[PDB]
Parts: C-alpha cells; sequence; structure tokens
RNA sequence: AAGUGAGAAUGCCGGUGUGAGUAGCGAAAGACGGGUGAGAAUCCCGUCCACCGAUUGACUAAGGUUUCCAGAGGAAGGCUCGUCCGCUCUGGGUUAGUCGGGUCCUAAGCUGAGGCCGACAGGCGUAGGCGAUGGAUAACAGGUUGAUAUUCCUGUACCA
RNA sequence: UGACCGAUAGUGAACCAGUACCGUGAGGGAAAGGUGAAAAGCACCCCGGAAGGGGAGUGAAAUAGAACCUGAAACCGUGU
C-alpha cells in the first residue's frame, strides 16, 4: 500500500503524455467581428 | 507594449515563446486525526509571453 | 486640586446629543470618587450641578502598525445641571 | 427521466420552476433542469386550452397555490393568467411550445447556462 | 468528553498568587529563581 | 602552531522532491426575479417552499476578554467563491440609594499574643481575626437609540 | 592585551530574548545581521479595477528596486 521505490523523472513525463486538454469549436461569426461558441450565441458574436 | 514604443503591426504578429517560473511558496498547516497535522504549500508562477513578427 | 481632577472633555456624536438635555461629559482622574467631581464643576464654572453618573473603561488591544501594545484605561463621569449653561464647545 | 436530489425534493423544485415560467415569462437556469421544465410545463398549457372546470381542479395540483403577480397590480393568482391570458394565445398543433437557447458557461463551476422563454 | 483544567477565577489566585508563595519559605525561593532568571510574569 | 580533510551513527538543522493533480473538502432544501460591481451558484432586497419544534427557543451564573456599532479595503485569512466577514484600517460605544456584590453575621476549614514540642528549618494550640455555596437589609408602568436600560427620560412610591 | 570566535561560530540572546510559543503548576525555551558614497527610493507617457509590467529618468552599476553585497548544489522550465 506504500511505493516500494521511488519514480524517475523520466517515467513521472511518460505518464503525463494523455494529461492535456483539447482545443474548442471556434465556430467563428457570420459578420460581427467576434466569436461565438459552437452551438451557441454572445453579446458580441452576433451569428 | 509594439504599438506605442515600436509602433508595429497587429494583424501581422505571432507569439514566439510562452513560459512560467515558479516562485516563492507560502507554508500552511491542516490539523488531522489523533493530534498530529499535516502541511500545505501555496505555490506562485511568472507568466512570461513575447511577441514578434516572423524575424529577427 | 480641583484642576488636576478634570482633563479634558469628550466632543463625540453622543456628547453633542446630550448638551440639548444638558448632560456635558468629562475625562477625570482614575482615583477620584463621585463626591470630589461635584466640588470642582461647581467651583471652576460655579454652577449649581443636579447628579452625576460614573463608568470604567477597560484598556484595549494595540494595533499591526506599529508593535504589540496596550492603551491607558479611561474614567468618563456625565455631569448635569438644572440652571447653569455651557462652559466649554 | 433525468433525477438531481430526492424523490419529494425534485417534485417540489419541479414545481417550483414551473411557476415562475409562467410569470416571469423568460428564465435562465441549469441544461438539465431546463431540459426536465419543457414537459411538465407544456402539459399545463394543454389543460389552460380545454378551459373546463376538471381541468382547471387538475391544474392546481402543480402550479403554487399564491405567488399574487405584482406586475399586474391586481391580485392575479397564476392561474387565472393562465386560463386566461396564456390560454387566450396559443393556437398551434404543439400547444404551449417553448424554446430553448444555449450559452456560455457558469463561473462557479462548469455547468452550462442555458434559456426558456415561451413561444 | 470533560476534559481536565476546569477555569476558576478564585481558585486560580487560591493554590497559586503573590500573597499564597510569600506565606512559606519553600515558595518564597521559587519567586527569586523566575526573578533571577529575568521571567516577565511572577504568578 | 593546530577546533586540519566526511558517504553511511533508524546522526542534528535547513531547503526541495516522489506518491499525485491522487485521498479529502467534517449538522436543515432549496428555486427564480430585481439590484450592486472590472468580475456573482456564494453579497443585498422580494415572493414561494422547507427544517428545529421540552428545542438549533427566551433568560440568569461560571468562563473568555473588545470578538460589540458605523465608514473604508491589498493582499494574508476563511478547506471553493467573495463586491461579504467573529480578518486588516480609522473613529466610536458599557450611566444605579433600591439590580448583583463589597459592607452586618456566622459553618467546614485557615491562621493565632502569652503557651507546649523540636538538631535548625519549623510543627501544634487558647481568647481573638479571617472565611458563603446559608441568615438580615429598600421598585414599578411606560417611552425612547447605528450600538446601554428596573441604571438615561416620564409618571409615581420606598429605605437610610 | 590575544599563532581567541566572525552570524548552524561566539553568551540561551549582535535584531522584536528569557521574547513567539508549550504546561493546571514547578518548569522548558526558539527562528531572525548586509540597497547605495549620498534616498538622488523610479517625475512623466502606455496596458490593467488593482497588483505588476514596457519605455523614460537618477546612478560608476537597475540581471544594486527594499524576495535589495556575492548567489553554489538538489529541484523546475524554454529553445536547439
Amino acid at each position: 500500500a506504500v511505493p516500494k521505490r521511488r519514480t524517475s523523472k523520466t517515467r513521472k513525463n511518460k505518464r503525463r503524455t494523455h494529461f492535456k486538454i483539447s482545443v474548442p469549436g471556434m465556430t467563428e461569426c457570420p459578420n460581427c467581428g467576434e466569436y461565438k461558441l459552437s452551438h451557441r450565441v454572445c453579446k458580441n458574436c452576433g451569428s | 507594449n509594439a504599438e506605442h514604443n515600436y509602433d508595429m503591426n497587429t494583424d501581422e504578429l505571432v507569439v514566439k515563446e510562452a513560459y512560467a517560473n515558479e516562485g516563492p511558496t507560502l507554508k500552511r498547516f491542516r490539523p488531522r486525526a489523533q493530534g498530529r497535522a499535516s502541511a500545505i504549500n501555496k505555490r506562485t508562477s511568472h507568466i512570461t509571453i513575447v511577441v514578434s513578427d516572423g524575424k529577427e | 486640586e480641583a484642576r488636576d481632577i478634570l482633563k479634558r472633555p469628550v466632543i463625540t456624536e453622543k456628547s453633542s446629543e446630550a448638551m440639548a438635555e444638558d448632560k456635558y461629559t468629562f475625562d477625570v482622574d482614575t482615583r477620584v470618587n463621585k463626591t470630589q467631581v461635584k466640588m470642582a464643576v461647581e467651583e471652576i464654572f460655579n454652577v449649581k450641578v443636579a447628579s452625576v453618573n460614573i463608568m470604567n473603561y477597560k484598556p484595549k488591544k494595540k494595533r499591526m502598525g506599529r508593535y504589540q501594545g496596550y492603551t491607558n484605561k479611561r474614567r468618563k463621569a456625565i455631569v448635569t445641571l438644572k440652571e447653569g449653561s455651557i462652559d466649554l464647545f | 427521466r433525468k433525477l438531481g436530489r430526492t424523490s419529494d425534493q425534485r417534485k417540489a423544485m419541479l414545481r417550483d420552476l414551473a411557476t415562475s415560467l409562467i410569470i416571469s415569462e423568460r428564465i435562465e437556469t441549469t441544461e438539465a433542469r431546463a431540459k426536465e421544465v419543457r414537459s411538465v410545463v407544456e402539459k399545463l398549457i394543454t389543460l389552460g386550452k380545454k378551459g373546463d372546470l376538471a381541468s382547471r381542479r387538475n391544474a392546481a395540483k402543480t402550479l403554487r397555490n399564491v405567488e399574487i403577480l405584482n406586475e399586474d397590480e391586481t391580485t392575479q393568482t397564476a392561474l387565472q393568467k393562465l386560463f386566461g391570458e396564456i390560454a387566450e394565445r396559443y393556437t398551434e398543433r404543439q400547444g404551449g411550445y417553448t424554446r430553448i437557447l444555449k450559452q456560455g458557461p457558469r463561473r462557479g463551476d462548469g455547468a452550462e447556462s442555458v434559456i426558456i422563454e415561451l413561444v | 468528553v470533560k476534559r481536565t483544567y476546569q477555569p476558576n477565577k478564585r481558585k486560580h489566585s487560591k493554590v497559586h498568587g503573590f500573597r499564597k508563595r510569600m506565606s512559606t519559605k519553600n515558595g518564597r525561593k521559587v519567586l527569586a529563581r523566575r526573578r533571577r532568571k529575568g521571567r516577565k510574569v511572577l504568578s
């Protein structure tokens, strides 16, 4: 129930290979000079 | 900073480097069970960002 | 004596409302009684006082601005007449 | 069907939302809550179309018996407005048709904010 | 549960104090030690 | 001429790691509208709903010792958030002849001039002195403040 | 006066010391020195609610800006 040995800087950086965030949809507004969320609306993004 | 000091373009700009160094951390304490107490750390960051134009 | 028993008067928003009911508040010494102040305000101001009320004040803590310290204790006394006028402002 | 709290608690909350969406036109809440109050509000508008005594008694089993309208400057008690104004304004095949508009997430947590207006 | 050390003003000035330590010779030696050390609080 | 050479003593002290973005985040049921602001699930007002219900109610005592009221905040602080605060900074707030005590009186005990006993230190004891948790002593109806009320004010009585 | 110490040394204490704190009590008992020659301690403009930056200015020096002489390892990052 307790780590027998300590992890290195190579085995610790290998586990953080999938630990990341994905990019958003960024549905560019038709004509308003803003940015609306995918299938959403904003006070600046007209479309 | 590159619009009043250098007065360059804005549409033709690209972020060159972008990192974050560590800073001084504060030490706190949390009372556990059976009288023993643990420790808590409050680390800080030194976010830095430089903007270029695709040329030196 | 009858001069060192009276320090300074209290000028706040509560003492200003007591002027309409003829009740002046003063800061006396922390060793006088409720009879020595009746013979010190009836001679310095020459006015026949009616009754007198006193109250003790404990010392406060301090402030982070300077360093850990303490405050001096004070003794308030509300003297009220019924024919005399004011002697301060 | 979806959940959230306990059987009784859920029921109570649902009734509150429905009554609050009948005397305020448009309101803004969460996604799941807006996708569950769009089936208990449309059924109430269907009972208001009939305009019979039986329906009126069945419409008082959900609508809260309070919330006296203050914007009408009178003694309107929800039901009257629903069986007089809301009912006398809809003639579509979707009875109490309602639309929902999605928006950005909240700051507190990550719940997706949404708006449900009457149509 | 009921713990120890029950606060009591009168009792605190009875078992200890300056009038109780200045009543015996054994308790008068503890007032000299603290004074020598430089303690800012004596009983 | 020496405090002269460090890799190990479950060695002493300080700083930073690994476990890991993992375990945990410790009493009631909340929902929406309006307001404030650079920023609101969390602050302010409103309506509905619910919980305690011989108590999570109201008041004496012990104990703690400004945490109480108002105005302004940069963080630190608060197991999230914060424009909020039992947190920081200014300036304020506790009124008694009758209310609790002190003062009168004594109980258990604790100290005692002469007086016994003891290498010394110091023990014990007679009148006396001290010592309440008990005895003896005199208030009510109302009106008012951002913070005090049998105490301030108004009427009216009682004790010395 | 010294083939004595020079901030983990020398007094427990070079500074806020018998002080923070710990215990019913007798008692136990820390950590913490250094900008520059002189505050000349960043006037002014730009981004931000502020904090903090980027120019400019003071200086021999600003990678000397009060986390203020020198700045070593463990540890954490970006480019190649």
